RNA sequence: GGUGAAAUUCUUGGAUUUAUUGAAGACUAACUACUGCGAAAGCAUUUGCCAAGGACGUUUUCAUUAAUCAAGAACGAAAGUUAGGGGAUCGAAGAUGAUCAGAUACCGUCGUAGUCUUAACCAUAAACUAUGCCGACUAGGGAUCGGGUGGUGUUUUUCUUAUGACCCACUCGGCACCUUACGAGAAAUCAAAGUCUUUGGGUUCUGGGGGGAGUAUGGUCGCAAGGCUGAAACUUAAAGGAAUUG
């Protein structure tokens, strides 16, 4: 039975797409069924940046980001809680899950 | 300026291992070289936060005692293909670095990012654990 | 729209059409008289004229051709035909 | 089995019987 | 700890001694283009007959903050490369060697929505250096957009290329290292490319990148003592 | 824990829906109230009515509530919808005797061919980033 | 080093890191999306050559030259095969180090063939949209890509035209998407799977219970692996689809 309409893969019209690698598990999995997730965060974490600001010769400097795309495969993103199985109504709900932060 | 005497961290961690190592504002040569791992036994903590913050305060003190008086900040990941993520301990030797006296400045990362250059470590189906 | 009168619909209706599809094929573009600003002749040029039409008398690019309606040129004077 | 590995084995028993037939002529 | 085999391809008694007393350190000086010239202290083992301290000297590499030798906050992401070439003794003076952007703001321009657009170009300068320039650049959203994205034909990116080719190179071959670098510190080269691209597509985050040095000709002494003081 | 299941709630909306006007503040006066207008096998049960129903007179004290609808909350509606300023708030008098609009609908008002006053004033087309 | 843990393994001839450099092959991250092209497989650093193409515009030209197609052909993922050049990573076989009752399996180190190429083969994939192609009609909604139209449109700026980039409206063509059925289906669902008992627009190719079996045999292609074609005896009362409740 079509579990779902677009394949849950998203591509519909170029045959075939470059594969890319999970992070996790090391999957090759096709690009555009591949869950990705920017991960932007701090080099230092919440409960660091005292530490160093007041250890740091410069007064005003900010701490800069650290930024890096991740490509899953979806078997270890399943297990690692960041994708969620939902009811058969709720799967065609297409927007990203709203914003906690109202 | 009260002529700090500068250096890099080149905080180097992976998921096995922690690395603090400072060096000169050229990066040639070294001044302390003790591994996070060197201060654990069991082998599975190397890469455990407190023993990253045990290498750096033992850097932190050769610092102090060298001369060493400010430090930039070079955290690593493994790069490479191996993982694009900081260590988990390599975020307490910055932390233990902060909290030692030694004043800091300049924090970024420089993790080897390729240009999705070669295959990597795992085969087609990967790690089946 | 279960009634309406194709026979004589509203003409901002097939102006609104594409071509090739109103009630009776009837093309869009038109024909025009363009004076040169050298000489008084005036010259006949298709609207989406395809090549650089040029004065017979002397030689003057009168229309620059584009994708589509050709582009006049800058001192040439244009009146629909 | 997998319609996968039937194909495999009797493929196999293929190779064995050609090889059989080979050795005969 | 010591989860060792010590299998050692033997000294009763191994004397490390002190490896920092047969030690001195060395003050920094950066060409006179950078405005606060004074760079650091590097360490470095002392002079024996046989090894001339300097000898190791000539050819180090340090990476200092651009802001660090500025001042203003303008630059804290930009990162240059000096090389170190001749020595004074206590104090050492070094030439240009390369310029690089901290990957912080590299991944911070890259966004989605927009397409970035790479050039690149090698050239030999006034004198001799063989350098290689990269230019960045993305395209903006109009200030009335409602399209979501905006991304360029691959004929606008070529022109826009073709264009940025055209600026570096009449760039680069009329002026000299100290010329180039006190237009790079100004970043005027920005401003002078967006001002040529506003004409073809709409263009942001100009910036250029990654300096990279290829050759350089026979030192000349008299000249790096004009880059200072 | 005292939560006042179905039966109680059921019983005092429907008092109260039949018996608005006798029906009071005080604890005491509703439940003999609810002895007498209503047959009930036992006490506990007529003073749990008697307590919802008091807690029913506060709430309709501070303000109608819903559900419930007895004859004479009907006249507060009747007050409070039949009040109306004098002056309309359409009939040409606010915005300094203007009625202002584009000329799309001017051109309707035209169209249609009767007297109005009108005030005319094109809107820019500009459409914001919103 | 490596892991859930370990060990195989490398190391004071100083490994791992640190800096510079250089060599060799690989791939083209981030950008990269319900976005583009191609007949399909597939296609992603730059720019120069070479040819090809879809779409649009066309008061340009020929006047049925058309659609689908047994026969025959051209391409045809990966693996595989020959020979020759490469030889980094990765890595079937293997070598091993551990778990396990057993583990020549999952995990860890190495590691040939292949992985990358140049000629020649092979012609198979869940080569999937599991929907043949060409036509006409039937219902609304925005977006998106390319083209063309108009805007006294908005900024731009070279004083301003003209661009370009955008905003609005429409149109042609494409990947799709959203709601709905008024029709369809056994449904899951479909805007084609509709216009099919009120059964007929033109067309190729397949299937007739499940196994036996894509097997035997016979042809033919192939160096080989194998491909194409392709049974029956016998046996069985179900196998199977979709959804429902547990
Ligand atoms: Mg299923
Ligand atoms: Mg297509
Ligand atoms: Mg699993
Ligand atoms: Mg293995
Ligand atoms: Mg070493
Ligand atoms: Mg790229
Ligand atoms: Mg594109
Ligand atoms: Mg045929
Ligand atoms: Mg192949
Ligand atoms: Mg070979
Ligand atoms: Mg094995
Ligand atoms: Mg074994
Ligand atoms: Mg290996
Ligand atoms: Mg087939
Ligand atoms: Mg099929
Ligand atoms: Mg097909
Ligand atoms: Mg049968
Ligand atoms: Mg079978
Ligand atoms: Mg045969
Ligand atoms: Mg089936
Ligand atoms: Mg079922
Ligand atoms: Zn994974
Ligand atoms: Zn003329």
């Amino acid at each position: 039975p079509k579990k779902r309409a677009s394949n849950g893969r998203n591509k519909k019209g170029r045959g075939h797409v470059k594969p890319v690698r999970c992070v996790n598990c090391s999957r090759s999995v096709p690009k555009d069924k591949a869950i990705k997730r920017m991960a932007i965060r701090n080099i230092v974490e919440a409960a660091a940046i005292r530490d160093l600001s007041e250890a740091s010769v410069y007064a005003e400097y900010a701490l800069p980001k650290t930024y890096n795309k991740l490509h899953y495969c979806i078997s270890c993103a399943i297990h690692a809680r960041i994708v969620r199985v939902r009811s058969r109504t709720d799967r065609r709900i297409r927007a990203p899950p709203q914003r906690p932060r109202f | 300026d009260n002529s700090q005497v500068f250096g890099v961290a080149r905080i180097f961690a992976s998921f096995n291992d922690t690395f603090v190592h400072v060096t000169d504002l050229s990066g040639r040569e070294t001044i302390a070289r003790v591994t996070g791992g060197m201060k654990v036994k069991a082998d599975r903590d190397e890469s455990s936060p407190y023993a990253a913050m045990l290498a750096a305060q033992d850097v932190a003190a050769k610092c102090k005692e060298v001369g060493i008086t400010a430090v930039h900040i070079k955290i690593r990941a493994t790069g490479g293909t191996r993982s694009k993520t900081p260590g988990p301990g390599g975020q307490a030797a910055l932390r233990a670095l902060a909290r030692s006296g030694l004043r800091i400045g300049r924090i970024e990362d420089v993790t080897p990012v390729p240009s999705d250059s070669t295959r990597k470590k795992g085969g087609r189906r990967g790690r089946r654990l | 729209v279960l009634v309406q009168d194709l026979l004589h619909p509203t003409a901002a209706s097939e102006a609104r059409k594409h071509k090739l599809k109103t009630l009776v094929q009837s093309p869009r573009s038109h024909f025009l008289d363009v004076k040169c600003p050298g000489c008084l002749n005036i010259t006949t040029v298709f609207s989406h004229a395809q090549t650089a039409v040029t004065c017979e008398s002397c030689s003057t690019v009168l229309c620059t051709p584009t994708g589509g309606k050709a582009k006049l040129s800058e001192g040439t004077s244009f009146r629909r035909k | 089995m997998r319609a996968k590995w039937r194909k495999k084995r009797t493929r196999r028993l293929k190779r064995k019987r050609r090889k059989v037939r080979a050795r005969s002529k | 700890a010591v989860g060792k085999n010590k299998r050692l391809s033997k000294g009763l008694k191994k004397r490390v001694v002190d490896p920092f007393t047969r030690k001195e350190w060395y003050d920094i000086k950066a060409p006179s283009t950078f405005e606060n010239r004074n760079v650091g202290k590097t360490l470095v083992n002392k002079s024996v007959g046989l090894k001339n301290a300097s000898d190791s000297l000539k050819g180090r590499v340090v990476e200092v903050c651009l802001a660090d030798l500025q001042g203003s906050e303008d630059h804290s992401f930009r990162k240059v490369k000096l090389r170190v070439d001749e020595v004074q003794g206590k104090n050492l003076l070094t030439n240009f060697h390369g310029m690089d952007f901290t990957t912080d703001k590299l991944r911070s321009m890259v966004r989605k929505w927009q397409t970035l657009i790479e050039a690149n170009v090698t050239v030999k300068t006034s004198d001799d250096y063989v350098l290689r320039i990269f230019a960045i650049a993305f395209t903006r959203k109009q200030a009335n957009q409602v399209k979501r994205t905006s991304y360029a034909q691959s004929s606008h990116i070529r022109q826009i290329r073709k264009v940025i080719s055209e600026i570096l190179t009449r760039e680069v071959q009329n002026s000299t290292l100290a010329q180039l670098t006190s237009k790079l510190i100004p970043e005027v080269i920005n401003k002078e490319i967006e001002n040529a691209t506003k004409d073809i597509f709409p263009l942001q985050n100009v910036h250029i990148r990654k300096v990279k040095l290829l050759k350089q000709p026979k030192f000349d002494l008299g000249s790096l003592l004009s880059l200072h003081g | 824990g005292r939560v006042r299941t179905k039966t109680v709630k059921r019983a005092s909306k429907a008092l109260i829906e039949k018996y608005y006007p006798k029906l009071t503040m005080d604890f005491q006066t509703n439940k003999r109230l609810c002895d007498e207008i209503a047959t009930i096998q036992s006490k506990r049960l007529r003073n749990k009515i008697a307590g919802y129903t008091t807690h029913l007179m506060k709430r309709i004290q501070k303000g109608p509530v819903r559900g419930i609808s007895f004859k004479l909350q009907e006249e507060e509606r009747e007050r409070k919808d039949q009040y109306v300023p004098d002056v309309s708030a359409l009939d040409l008098s606010h915005s300094n005797d203007v009625l202002n609009v584009d000329t799309q609908t001017a051109e309707l008002v035209n169209s249609l061919g009767l007297k109005l006053p009108l005030s005319v004033s094109s809107v820019s087309a500009v459409r914001d980033r919103r």
